[PDB]
């Protein structure tokens, strides 16, 4: 079947620009494509019909072109509401397998993530568990690596860094990585460091956490 | 599965296009998924029509749906019969026999002659058009010469819109010399309105006249100004609103929004759109029967150019031609059945008369009786 | 105008069926078709099934032995019953209808409902406080913490100070960790309001109905 | 320079040996003044629209400036549309159609006005109409309109539709009346085939008057009409008794004497004269374009036929304007074209034959309706 | 009256202004020139009583 795959994984730009998201194809689709936008809440809407027309109700700035096996949609001027995802669906041969699609967002300055480590609470430490949470807030862009180290040994198992979406006002993201381990692991350790490397700085910001 | 077809529509076919899309939405089947390529292009000329035909054939389509006029019919018929590409059309039937052409509009000469013989007319006028062919005029002339009638033909097609006031009045005054009151109108849904307006202006709709609208759609044109005049007229109707399926389609048709589907908020419906819906149904049934026949009708998309010489057609062409000729399913116009040539057979044409309260049915016509 | 509202259970154990109903509102159910596409979390939405208006269905070659859609012209609802649910079925499903605009463009698209296929039981949410260390004034917006770990099923309702002191709260999205949702919150409370303000993490378990508030 | 010595000319003919290809070759053989015309003759079925379109597109891609060839009722709409959309002239000696662009040059004059004038002069009020469904479709509407205006009694009958039984039926129907007034307009071969059957009905000759609307009245086999009480009156366009026609006759006679011609020339029709006049028109137009210092060339190297969108040709407009303003005394008389592209400023000599008497009633023209002699 | 003059039945009506008069003709000439945006109902050859 025609497995439409999007080339650009995630592209972002500032307001007043003209982005161009591409969409490849496994075989000939006879220009029977559609570029539908999907907001972050879940509501979707069709914006491109037959890869050359615009649906009724879509903005006049959105447009597209391309024929054969490689198509692409180009917007006129980016805005605040236009910063969302854009999926592609090829309904030439059943079953119609939709594409992955990229995600458009606003660009900001290269800021370093504000690392802030903290130890566990009283009832949490008395239960047998210890989570070394290091909320690396104000991270721009999302390209930021982390490397935990407890008692000099680099911690790699037991940490889940679930990054958050970009802030609509601060134009940055925040992370949350907690070195989940047993009480005996935190007892043997003296000072657990949380080294986080971002794109704004070359040196990793280590945040120690003494017992 | 995917079946690529072709779609040709002239400038101003918004209602026909909306009916085509509605029929494509309604007739959905898991056996195959159609993928038409609609190309809006005026069928008045021939160069653009040939260009559109070649563009639709370069993709490697199986069936082609499109209209044609009295001028661009020969080239379309030849290109269809040469490349063995099937063709479906609701326009006027061609002259003689023509392979790979599946028409949808039944013949009207037989019903017209039957109505004339039933009304027992001796001398009358005949106002025809040059866009629906010259076959019906020749048939009427032959019937008049065989039955010793006093007929007269006036070409109202070359009448320009600038001198419409003088030309129509002058021809009506000239017709008044022979003291002829019976007039037969044979035009499309546009010229009949102008003729009715001219008759209303000159005051000839008074009781004592009888008009005959030679077309498949009688309720299509405006009739709110003739039924109050007093001159009883008669017309031909192909679709009957008393049927359950037609009434359900009309109920599900008026509720459609006009912004998306243009020409939807209307009680009546054009006969061309109904024939297009029936043609979509026929194509769907033929594709389903072909898929159920366990035949490998799928071919490669390497057809190339249309003007290739020598052109070697494929057996799938005659296969789908036989499949389309061997179909029989109900529809808006009633029972659908084709002969070996492609013309419609076993059809029921309803004759309608305009009364004070509105149009009333007086009978039906057929090919057997 | 047309619309499409999908209904689901939200939570279902493993080795069970996944039935979802979509009431067709604004259009007919016996005239136009309806399709069901499953959208994975953070991936491309794949077509699961399509119930044509003629009565037949077009099941994809991915889960043809596990998905089966049924039509109901009376209630105008297309029941999407997905049997033999796998462990990775914690995604959202949304149904839509086709159209005809010279191309197969699905115009009428519903909002869709989410589902969390997990065989684990319900667990009360346990919130833990993670302050910034000392009780001094670090900045104008003191970044607080709420380690709401051990919540089942994901996710829970965690609010800082019951919504009162939530200005600049950079709460991260919760994640699953051994059948437990370890929610992470960080409220930006003031400096002078520490600890004058009661920043209570009212961890309200949605699947367990356990509302635990901890400051 | 302005016009090269090598000029391509496309030729479309339904068959090789039809006495028209030889006339075309003889007309091109006499042209010795530059620009020299190089003929590209192609045999194609004039009834098949696909083959006609293929040949037209091939000639357009080959780089031909002006195309010459006939057509039929089937291929009457595609050729004019292609010529109006590609800005290419087309000289056609066949029957003229009412819906024609300004790029076609219908050499055959109009025969509806002359026929109406002859009917008005003969004081006819009730007569049967005999026509064919091949080319008799434009004059029938005008005849019906004239009958409706002047209160006539016409009864049109088709040749292809009426069989032998239908022929006998209509003949006995016209015989039921006192005066038998029949008018016919068909091709030379079709009129000969009809005369092959009408001779057994006109044996008595009780009030029979025929009006053959054919320009080749002299080429008809009048033996079937002889020894019968029937009156014939057919139009004539070519006059072989004048000075220039007799000079061209002697010229082709000596040309056939010095070297044998492919096809014989005895009993010449009017299609050969029309082809000669068209070749002379093309030669005069090309000479006028060359002498006026106007550059002519292909705007695009190997221009495609089905190129989207269509590429116009201003040089085609210039060629049309040159071919429209030509004027000389050809073989069929004076040659002159109007803005519509049809032929004007011509003379039609009506000839009535009775008792082996070749009596010339007069001549026809555009300004005057009719003048006797 | 374009729909009655072609009907066949003659009608008769009274008139108060004489368009053939010199003063009325001059007023009509200086009146039909006025634009419809400023003065509504100005591009009319006739005029109400
Ligand atoms: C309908 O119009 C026709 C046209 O005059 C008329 O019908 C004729 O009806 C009368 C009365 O039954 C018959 O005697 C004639 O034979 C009919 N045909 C004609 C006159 O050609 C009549 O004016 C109208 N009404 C009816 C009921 O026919
Ligand atoms: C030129 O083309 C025409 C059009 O196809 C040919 O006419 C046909 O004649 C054959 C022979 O019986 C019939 O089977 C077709 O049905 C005819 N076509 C139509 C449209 O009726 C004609 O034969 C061709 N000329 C030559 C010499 O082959
Ligand atoms: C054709 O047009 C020309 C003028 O436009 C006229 O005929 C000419 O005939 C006269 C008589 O000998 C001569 O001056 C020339 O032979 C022609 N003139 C030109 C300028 O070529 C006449 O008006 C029309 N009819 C005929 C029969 O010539
Ligand atoms: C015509 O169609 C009707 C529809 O019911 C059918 O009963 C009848 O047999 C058909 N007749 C022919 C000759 O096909
Ligand atoms: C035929 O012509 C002759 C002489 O020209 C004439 O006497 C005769 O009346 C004509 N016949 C008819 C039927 O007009
Ligand atoms: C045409 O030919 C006839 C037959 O000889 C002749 O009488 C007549 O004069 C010729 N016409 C002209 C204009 O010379």
């Amino acid at each position: 079947e025609i497995q439409m795959t999007q080339t650009t994984s995630s592209l972002s730009a500032s307001l007043g620009d003209r982005v161009t998201i591409s969409c490849r194809a496994s075989q000939d689709i006879s220009n029977y494509l559609s570029w539908y936008q999907q907001k972050p809440d879940g509501t979707v809407k069709l914006l491109i019909y037959y890869t050359s027309r615009l649906h009724s109700g879509v903005p006049s700035r959105f447009s597209g072109s391309g024929s054969g096996i490689d198509y692409s949609l180009t917007i006129n001027n980016l805005e605040q509401e236009d910063f969302a995802t854009y999926f592609c669906q090829q309904g030439n041969t059943l079953p119609l397998t939709f594409g992955a699609g990229t995600k458009l967002e606003l660009k900001r300055a290269d800021a370093a993530p504000t690392v802030s480590i903290f130890p566990p609470s009283s009832e949490q430490l008395t239960s047998g568990g210890a989570s070394v949470v290091c909320f690396l807030n104000n991270f721009y862009p999302k390209d930021i690596n982390v490397k935990w180290k407890i008692d000099g040994s680099e911690r790699q198992n037991g940490v889940l860094n679930s990054w958050t979406d970009q802030d609509s006002k601060d134009s940055t993201y925040s992370m949350s990585s907690t070195l989940t381990l047993t009480k005996d692991e935190y007892e043997r350790h003296n000072s657990y460091t949380c080294e986080a490397t971002h794109k704004t700085s070359t040196s990793p910001i280590v945040k120690s956490f003494n017992r | 599965n995917s079946i690529q077809i072709g779609g040709l529509f002239p400038r101003g076919a918004d209602q026909e296009y909306s009916a085509f899309r509605v029929g494509m939405v309604q007739f959905s089947t898991s056996e195959f998924r159609l993928t038409p390529h609609i190309d809006n292009l005026e069928v008045a000329n021939s160069f653009a029509v040939t260009n559109a035909f070649c563009s639709q054939f370069s993709r490697g389509v199986y069936a082609i749906f499109g209209f044609y006029d009295k001028k661009s019919v020969n080239t379309i018929t030849s290109f269809c019969g040469t490349l063995h590409v099937s063709f479906i059309t609701p326009s006027f039937p061609t002259d003689g026999t023509h392979p790979f052409v599946i028409q949808m509009r039944p013949d009207l000469k037989g019903a017209l002659l039957s109505l004339i013989e039933y009304y027992q007319w001796d001398k009358f006028a005949y106002l025809y058009d040059s866009d629906r062919g010259l076959s019906t005029l020749q048939a009427v002339l032959d019937s008049a010469a065989e039955k010793k009638w006093q007929v007269t033909a006036i070409n109202v097609g070359n009448i320009n819109n600038d001198k419409k006031d003088e030309t129509y009045r002058s021809l009506f005054q000239d017709l008044e010399l022979k003291k002829e009151r019976r007039v037969i109108l044979d035009c499309e849904r546009d010229k009949v309105n102008d003729i009715v307006d001219q008759v209303i202006t000159i005051g000839k709709h008074v009781k004592g006249y009888h008009y005959i609208i030679a077309n498949l759609g009688f309720t299509d044109g405006d009739l709110l100004k003739i039924q109050f005049g007093g001159a009883n007229v008669s017309g031909f109707q192909i679709v009957d609103y008393d049927d359950s399926l037609v009434s359900k389609f009309i109920e599900r048709w008026s509720t459609l929004e006009e912004k998306e589907y243009p020409g939807a908020h209307t009680a009546t419906i054009k006969y061309t759109s109904a024939l297009t819906y029936d043609a979509v149904q026929v194509m769907t049934e033929a594709f389903r029967n072909l898929r159920k026949q366990r035949i490998e009708i799928s071919r490669r998309g390497n057809a190339g150019d249309c003007l290739a010489n020598p052109a070697v057609p494929w057996g799938q062409g005659v296969e789908i031609e036989r499949a389309l000729k061997q179909v029989q399913v109900e529809g808006l116009s009633g029972n659908i059945k084709f002969d070996q040539n492609g013309k419609r057979i076993n059809y029921t044409i309803n004759i309608m008369e305009l009364k004070t309260n509105g149009p009333r049915k007086i009978g039906y016509w057929s090919e057997v009786d | 105008q047309a619309q499409l509202k999908e209904s689901g259970p939200g939570l279902v154990a493993p080795s069970q069926s996944l039935s979802i109903t979509c009431t067709v509102s604004g259009f007919s159910l016996t005239n136009y078709g309806v399709h069901w596409v499953r959208q994975p979390p953070g991936k491309g939405l794949e077509w699961l099934g399509v119930i044509w208006a003629g009565g037949s269905t077009n099941y994809n070659s991915a889960l043809m032995s596990r998905v089966s859609i049924s039509k109901d012209n009376s209630k105008s609802q297309v029941f999407l019953k997905m049997n033999s649910l796998q462990t990775d079925d914690t995604v959202m499903y949304y149904c839509a209808r086709e159209d005809y605009d010279y191309d197969w463009h699905f115009d009428v698209w519903g909002a869709g409902t989410t589902v969390t296929v997990s065989s684990a039981k319900t667990t009360p949410p346990s919130v833990y406080p993670l302050a910034p260390g000392s009780a001094a004034q670090t900045n104008s917006m003191v970044t607080l913490g709420c380690l709401v770990k051990g919540y089942f099923p994901e996710p829970v309702t965690v609010t800082w100070n019951s919504g009162s002191l939530s200005s600049g709260v950079h709460t991260f999205p919760a994640v699953l960790q051994s059948d437990l949702y370890t929610l992470s919150s960080s409220v930006t409370v003031p400096s002078s309001t520490w600890p004058s303000e009661t920043v209570t993490c009212n961890v309200a378990h949605p699947a367990s109905s356990t509302k635990v508030d901890k400051k | 320079a302005n016009f090269p010595n090598n000029i391509q000319i496309g030729g479309l003919f339904p068959n090789q040996q039809s006495q028209e290809h030889a006339a075309f070759r003889f007309a091109l053989s006499q042209l010795t003044e530059p620009p020299k015309l190089l003929p590209q003759i192609d045999i194609v079925n004039i009834s098949d629209s696909f083959e006609m379109t293929y040949r037209f597109c091939s000639q357009f891609s080959k780089g031909v400036y002006a195309i010459f060839g006939f057509y039929e009722r089937r291929t009457v709409n595609m050729l004019t549309s292609f010529c109006g959309a590609l800005h290419v002239c087309f000289i056609t000696p066949s029957f003229p159609v009412d819906t024609s662009n300004q790029f076609v040059l219908q050499l055959r004059p109009e025969l509806q006005e002359a026929l109406i004038s002859i009917i008005d002069h003969y004081k006819w009020q009730t007569f049967v109409y005999i026509y064919d469904a091949d080319r008799g479709l434009s004059v029938l509407q005008r005849v019906l309109d004239t009958a409706a205006e002047k209160n006539w009694q016409v009864t049109a009958v088709n040749i292809l539709t009426t069989t032998e039984e239908g022929y006998r039926m209509l003949f006995q129907d016209l015989e039921k009346k006192k005066e038998r007034l029949v008018v016919v307009d068909c091709e030379s071969e079709r009129l000969n085939a009809i005369l092959g059957q009408i001779v057994k009905l006109e044996k008595n000759g009780i009030g029979y008057h025929y009006i053959l609307a054919n320009l080749g009245f002299m080429d008809i086999d009048l033996n079937k009409f002889k020894e019968s009480g029937a009156n014939v009156t057919g139009f004539q366009l070519v006059n072989y008794t004048d000075t220039i026609p007799a000079r061209i006759m002697q010229q082709w006679r000596t040309s056939d004497a010095r070297d044998h011609t492919r096809v014989d020339w005895k009993r010449p029709k009017y299609t050969s004269a029309l082809t000669y006049d068209g070749v002379k028109v093309m030669a005069e137009a090309f000479q006028s374009l060359r002498r006026q210092r106007i550059d002519i060339s292909r705007r695009g190297n190997a221009g495609d036929c089905l190129a989207n969108p269509a590429v116009p040709w201003g040089q085609g407009i210039d060629i049309q304007r040159a071919l429209q303003q030509v004027r000389f005394e050809g073989l069929t008389g004076n040659v002159q074209f109007n803005e519509k592209g049809r032929r004007t400023n011509y003379t039609l000599h009506v000839i009535e034959m009775k008792h082996d008497g070749i009596r010339k009633i007069g001549y026809w023209n555009e300004d005057d309706k009719f003048v006797p002699a």
